[PDB]
């Protein structure tokens, strides 16, 4: 047989699916592991039959188990499911979003203090700036990237972006499509404003003293046209 | 900029004032404080915060963290708050706001995210200390994966393996057996500490055991828990700063409960299965829990009190102790009264610890679920604690978490190293998804490394595909396990080079400050009272008021999560 | 005497001119030469050749082999020929004709079969070098058995375990984490090499990591792959003779592909997942593959291009990177163009290596099957290569085998030790049954010992009874694993006693000659071209001609061999 | 699924029970491990249905397998059986005394002097 360690895993998953099937046939509402194994075994079966595409299965398995076919809170506990199976074209990953239909019960439920919005970067002075991606390809810029050092494809008043970053949620990026024009909101960088790296236009404190040197380096390197 | 509350919570997890449901229980944890600066939160990923010269510093710093647990919701006796956790040199380096002071506001000075920092996203996760199971019968090495899979990182107790002595008692008796077990311990990821035979009316035999590496002694009735034994054992423990654990004289052969208490003479002692179904003076052993010097714990089978608790015991006692089928009952009248009271005593902070009694009248991977099932049961029966401030169960949560984290650590003299989420302590932490809190952990960190975690298909394109099951990680393997695991010993053994002498490669640390730990020393479970048992009705009384609870027909953190 | 051709082949395997079908593919390996003397072939068994004073010498010799692989069909970049392979002191001692010169003609002088020689029958088997997986995310120790079960003996990459940083990047960051992982490595049978975080615009933080044992650096976007970090990283790598691996700026934040190429400044760099689905400058990362200094590799999910490749990715990208369900597409137009081109580029020798991206958008035990599935797909599409001389696919075979054996070894500075079936190299070999070539190996030899193999019932009267599954052998256990496994480090670390200092018992060897490896240095994959991408159609072009392939509806080495 | 090592054990026990059920249906007299697994799987099934108490099951399972349903000596070899299962109120230990009806054959019998 030459059973690989991954094949040995799949036997257990498949057997768990078979036990879950038996319990559903008995009329029992399936729990979290039973529900996952029941859907996993279906995917593994269809893959072996090699008549359905990954695309077909991803669609077919949404709400494969209905809210009344599982215990309360099971649907919300499993927002997505992933199962690798061998298809005629090889092993492919079947990714299902909402495999089990949710209900009103939620384990690990978060109840907010207030529905009021969170004021991020509070008290920082906003700078409105028009930017144009004159490049042939779209690009994104992160929340903490030194805006002044962004891809030379971006056309904007760089002097006004010196020592500033995007006033967007931490970890988010702003997209500027090829040819697209946008109004960005910039705020001054926190801490000491010791900008080291990126495009190396600054590599030091973003003070007035470093500004002329930084603008000259930006012009020389093609960021300022 | 103004961010929608739902979007903030999805991205970074809950903030100040938000309430989190613990698993499928009716317990609500409220975020007491958030240590972040809104807009400066760390996020890992493509185009995110933790990047060269942005959230990640380019400036060298002596406090560059080895690991950062971003946007964690800490649940500990120290508080229920939101913070970034910084690990360095396998210890909790800092708790607060991590990042780069060069580009960010409000960064905790000793929480530098740099080139050498690894990232772990804790946004929307609950971070707790690793559990300490102070009632382990070292019967089977297979208990260790089961324990880790249930958030337990440290195990105190004793054994030799599947032999009658161990099967019954947490005892690794004598020098040779202690040396053998301490050397066997090298294999595992679990932190260990061994107890020797305390059942002796002779000094020499007790001293030999402490010097052999024992972290204390277990006095167990199977070797005769007589008043002479109790006194001799405590005398040696006092001399050597080690803990004593006790399973009292069930049959009241040499005396009643008061005779045992008298023999102890106000000296520090850890009272296992205080309720008495697991063993001890019938029917009044529970009365010991009211005493200041008595450090009491509970074993998993009697917590919570369910409709099947009594039925299960009236047979489970016969398989463990190997009793005649001629024996039918006494336990049928005695047991309901004390099992019920025990749950309320936990809620009152009278019983300070929860333990397992693993494969010897108790379950290895049940300490954590059963503690939260009891917390939930009481909340459901008695309602929100009067002690609570606001629409939350923070006080109850803190009372219950202390039972399996800090309080066992205080009892065994390891509170300076482990037991809680505090700066300076060893990084033995557990990451939980709130929907699975108390039932199924995500990641187990020991000594700053991931040692055990839930993991999907080994071949798979991502770590999520089925079957997702618990597996050993890098920190549990090779010579890295010697860097992440601790073998606790007595100060005498430690100071006399037990590590070198036994050729132990694991971290060897001494247990210290066992002798002067009273009820007053515990966290959220310092309650002392006059506990009495009616010798006719078997009802339990706390300062003259009937102490009881109703049996549960169903429990939380059970049926929704398990296949079998 | 005249022996019937069918009888010869049954007894000794194929000879000069015979063609072997590789698995269920349409690839035919032709025996280029046979090093035997007809009538003098070695056969092991009762009344056979290898016997005292006959095929086995009674004359002591300094070249008495420790192991003889009789009548092997070698498949390597060095050639596809028939020979006896001689192992001595865990190295390939000789290749040719083994035996006893006292009783036999045409014996290779340093290939003495004697009293101390063990026999392994290779008659009718294919012998290849152990695969090198240059893109490993050290996420789970369970990847190792999966890898070995697929003919992979060496793994280069990074990680701390299942932490977000590793789930996304092949980085073991900083001194403490590097030391911890190198010590964890002791556990395994797999040869390892760790990469530190290259994403730094500061020298000190990079230098610390090389000195801590890193074999190189990985520049990943999640940590910020800016031109500053590219330059600083390569500068330190050049100083310390270590390799650099790159996952480019997908979002084009600090520049376009040409800006990244300019930052590299013609310096040697290993460009991971060159196609771009695994990550990198959208939509033109693939254009880098034409450059002489760029050492390109492909990851498993995009090879071969199938009818389910695109569908699988448009979701696999969302689980790995943890993206919002609001995000639907861009990848639906960009991806077909580059995934298709990628297969063609492999057949042209433009992409030199195959890797995995294990549990981080790629499969651990798929490098070898997927390489041969692509070779087969292209043979079925484009036909027999014009480069072939005879009714065989030898040149194509040599081009493809180099992708996972010799070319990763050249890139990482380990080509002098491992990578091919050559005299003097370490005996890291894989024995294959032709019917299972590329899909299911028979025996895995590491450092001259069998470490892993397909094995039947442990109780059974012979090794063949069911269930036959992959199991660890003696070479993978005890202190013998320290004799058969290598932990690769930098020269600086090696020369400064990292082995002793970290107490590593494994073989510790330095990586050398990384900085001056260009495309010209590879074996059978030295092709440089002008690769372009239309920014509107996303079509890839090689020297102005569209580079494309058709998606496969079915692949070889799949459905016939696997249960699930 | 987050399968604990104890859940992986129970799958093997349950599958062994399913194989034993199949063999009994074929009319084969069950041996020592088959008999134990057959009774264990029944207990595991009833516990999941969550309609019976531990007390009920302990009583129900006495002589669950009859002397003619098993090989000779099997009953005597298994004087008691224990199986932990999850009930709606949590994991509880089901202890059965004489799960298999004994026959006059005794392997390892002690004959007094
Ligand atoms: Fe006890
Ligand atoms: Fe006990
Ligand atoms: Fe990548
Ligand atoms: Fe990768």
């Amino acid at each position: 047989m030459k059973l690989t360690p991954k094949e040995q895993e799949k036997f257990l998953l498949y057997y768990a699916g078979e036990v879950a099937r038996k319990r559903k046939e008995e009329g029992l509402k399936l729990n979290q592991p039973e529900a996952i194994a029941y859907i996993s075994a279906h995917i593994m079966d269809e893959a072996r039959r090699g008549k359905k595409t990954v695309a077909q299965l991803m669609e077919e398995c949404v709400h494969f188990l209905k809210k009344d076919e599982v215990m309360p809170g099971v649907g919300n506990m499993v927002p997505d499911l992933g199962v690798e199976a061998n298809f005629p074209d090889g092993t492919k990953l079947v990714t299902v979003n909402w495999p089990i239909e949710p209900d009103d019960f939620k384990a690990g439920e978060i109840k907010f203090a207030s529905d009021k919005d969170i004021e991020l970067n509070a008290g920082k002075e906003i700078t409105e700036l028009k930017v144009t991606n004159k490049g042939p390809k779209s690009l994104h810029v992160g929340s903490h990237f030194h805006f002044f050092e962004a891809n030379r494809a971006l056309e904007f008043d760089r002097e006004k972006a010196y020592g500033k970053r995007l006033d967007i949620p931490s970890g988010n990026t702003l997209r500027i499509g090829a040819g697209e024009t946008k109004t960005v909101h910039l705020i001054p960088i926190g801490g000491s404003k010791k900008i080291i790296g990126m495009n190396g236009l600054l590599n030091g404190i973003a003070d007035d003293l470093h500004k002329q040197k930084a603008l000259e380096k930006a012009k020389h390197h093609g960021f300022i046209k | 900029m103004k961010m929608k509350r739902q979007e903030y919570v999805n991205t970074y997890g809950p903030t100040t004032g938000d309430k989190v449901r613990l698993g499928d229980t009716d317990l609500w944890a409220e975020v007491e404080h958030d240590y972040t600066v809104y807009g400066e939160e760390l996020k890992f990923g493509a185009g995110k915060t933790i990047r060269e010269g942005m959230g990640q510093s380019n400036s060298p710093d002596e406090n560059t963290l080895d690991l950062v647990i971003t946007n964690a919701l800490i649940i500990d006796y120290t508080g229920i708050y939101k913070a970034d956790i910084g690990i360095k040199n396998g210890k909790i380096h800092g708790i607060g706001k991590a990042g780069n002071k060069d580009m960010q506001d409000g960064v905790t000075p000793h929480m530098v995210v740099g080139v050498g920092t690894e990232a772990l996203a804790g946004e929307g996760m609950i971070i707790t200390a690793g559990g300490i199971d102070s009632h382990t019968h070292f019967l089977s090495p297979q208990q260790f994966p089961t324990a880790l899979a249930n958030g337990v990182t440290t195990m105190f107790g004793g054994g030799t393996g599947p032999v009658d002595g161990t099967n019954a008692t947490t005892i690794t008796p004598g020098v040779w057996n202690l040396h053998r077990m301490l050397r066997a311990a090298e294999e595992y990821g679990m932190n260990v500490g061994l107890l020797g035979k305390g059942n002796s009316s002779s000094r020499a035999q007790l001293v030999e055991q402490v010097k052999a590496g024992a972290i204390g002694f277990k006095l167990h009735e199977d070797w005769g828990t007589t008043p002479s034994a109790i006194d001799h054992c405590l005398s040696v423990a006092d001399e050597y700063d080690v803990q004593v654990c006790i399973h009292t004289d069930t049959v009241n052969e040499a005396g009643y409960v008061d005779d045992t208490l008298r023999a102890m003479n106000g000296r520090a002692i850890h009272a296992y299965h205080i309720e008495g179904a697991g063993g001890g003076h019938s029917p009044d052993v529970i009365t010991m829990a009211g005493e200041v010097n008595i450090l009491p714990s509970s074993t998993t089978p009697t917590i919570p009190y369910t409709i099947n608790t009594v039925a299960e015991h009236l047979d489970m006692l016969m398989t463990c102790h190997h009793l005649d089928k001629r024996i039918r009952f006494s336990q049928s009248r005695i047991r309901p009264g004390s099992i019920a009271a025990e749950d309320t005593l936990h809620d009152m902070g009278v019983i300070a610890m929860t333990s397992s009694d693993s494969q010897a009248m108790g379950r290895a991977g049940e300490v954590i679920p059963r503690t939260w099932q009891t917390a939930d049961k009481n909340k459901k029966e008695f309602g929100r604690l009067t002690e609570e401030k606001g629409d939350n169960d923070n006080f109850r949560i803190k009372r219950y978490i202390s039972k399996y984290t800090i309080n066992p650590a205080i009892t065994h003299g390891v509170s300076e190293y482990i037991g809680s989420v505090e700066e300076g302590k060893i990084a033995d932490l557990v990451v939980w998804n709130p929907a699975f809190f108390g039932v199924k952990p995500k990641i187990i960190i020991k000594g700053g490394m991931v040692v055990f975690s839930e993991m999907g298909d080994s071949n798979a394109s991502v770590p999520t595909p089925q079957p997702v099951y618990y597996r050993e990680m890098f920190g549990h393997h090779g010579k890295a396990k010697f860097d992440t695991s601790i073998t606790f010993v007595s100060k005498v053994a430690y100071e006399n080079g037990i590590k070198e002498k036994l050729g132990l490669e694991r971290k060897v640390l001494p247990v210290k400050n066992c002798r002067n730990v009273t009820k007053k020393d515990f966290k959220f479970n310092n309650t002392t009272a006059k506990i009495t048992v009616n010798p006719e009705t078997f009802e339990v009384f706390v300062n003259g008021k009937l102490c009881t609870s109703k049996p549960a027909t169903e429990v939380a953190l059970a049926s929704r999560y398990t296949f079998f």
